[PDB]
């Protein structure tokens, strides 16, 4: 069955400590990304 | 010590760089893919706000395996729910609406019809910024209608910003 998330929960997850590190292979695109 | 929350779908964020020397497809670039809520936020927290993109540039968020172009098998017969912003709305609403759009996508907010969603696109433009949700079959009128209704509600659109549906076949003609 489908994995569904409402807005409030998605917003609460932003505070998680794992969201403070950029994705591992984020490319360098000056002005666009912050690796 | 954290267990990430998985998404129904794996998603890919694309960037379009306005280089007038190069072909439209050649300006398209994959930024990153994710399949958890927390990885989504990790990506979002380290990329630029839409309102700060160079004019002519885009962001696209699409399901893994779907390229953000008309020609893709899943977009060919499809279409988009589109809103267009004016200049003061770039500052006041573009970023808010784009984020709300993104959460509709990853959260699978359209019930069963979520399977009809291909992705979404934000176009930063001098003449007026655009946000849209792309769906797979312009002829699936039930899916199209429901997606549009729920999307308009989740955006919280004031009546002065109208939301309209068009097939990519028509767009690519005009
Ligand atoms: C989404 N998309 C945009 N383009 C090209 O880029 C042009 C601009 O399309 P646009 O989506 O960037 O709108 P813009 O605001 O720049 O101008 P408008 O056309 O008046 O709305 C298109 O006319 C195409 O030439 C595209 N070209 C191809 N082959 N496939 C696509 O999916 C595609």
């Amino acid at each position: 069955t489908r994995i569904i998330y409402d807005r409030k929960f998605l917003m609460e997850c932003r505070n998680s400590p794992v969201t403070k590190t950029p994705p591992r292979d984020l490319p360098t695109i000056p002005g666009v990304t912050s690796p | 010590h954290y267990i990430k929350h998985p998404l129904q779908n794996r998603w890919a964020l694309w960037f379009f760089k306005n280089d007038k020397s190069k072909t439209w497809q050649a300006n398209l670039r994959l930024i990153s893919k994710f399949d958890t809520v927390e990885d989504f936020w990790a990506l979002y927290n380290h990329i630029q706000l839409s309102s700060n993109l160079m004019p002519g540039c885009d962001y696209s968020l699409f399901k893994d395996g779907i390229e953000p172009m008309w020609e893709d098998e899943k977009n060919k017969r499809g279409g988009r729910w589109l809103i267009t912003l004016n200049k003061q709305q770039r500052r006041s609403d573009l970023d808010r609406f784009w984020l709300e759009t993104l959460l509709c996508l990853i959260g699978e907010s359209f019930d069963d019809y979520s399977d009809d969603v291909c992705g979404a696109v934000v176009n930063v433009r001098a003449k007026g910024d655009k946000i849209a949700i792309w769906t797979t079959e312009c002829e699936n009128r039930d899916a199209v209608t429901h997606i549009g209704r729920v999307y308009k509600e989740r955006l919280g659109l004031p009546p002065k910003i109208v939301i309209g549906y068009q097939s990519h076949a028509d767009t690519a003609t005009k």
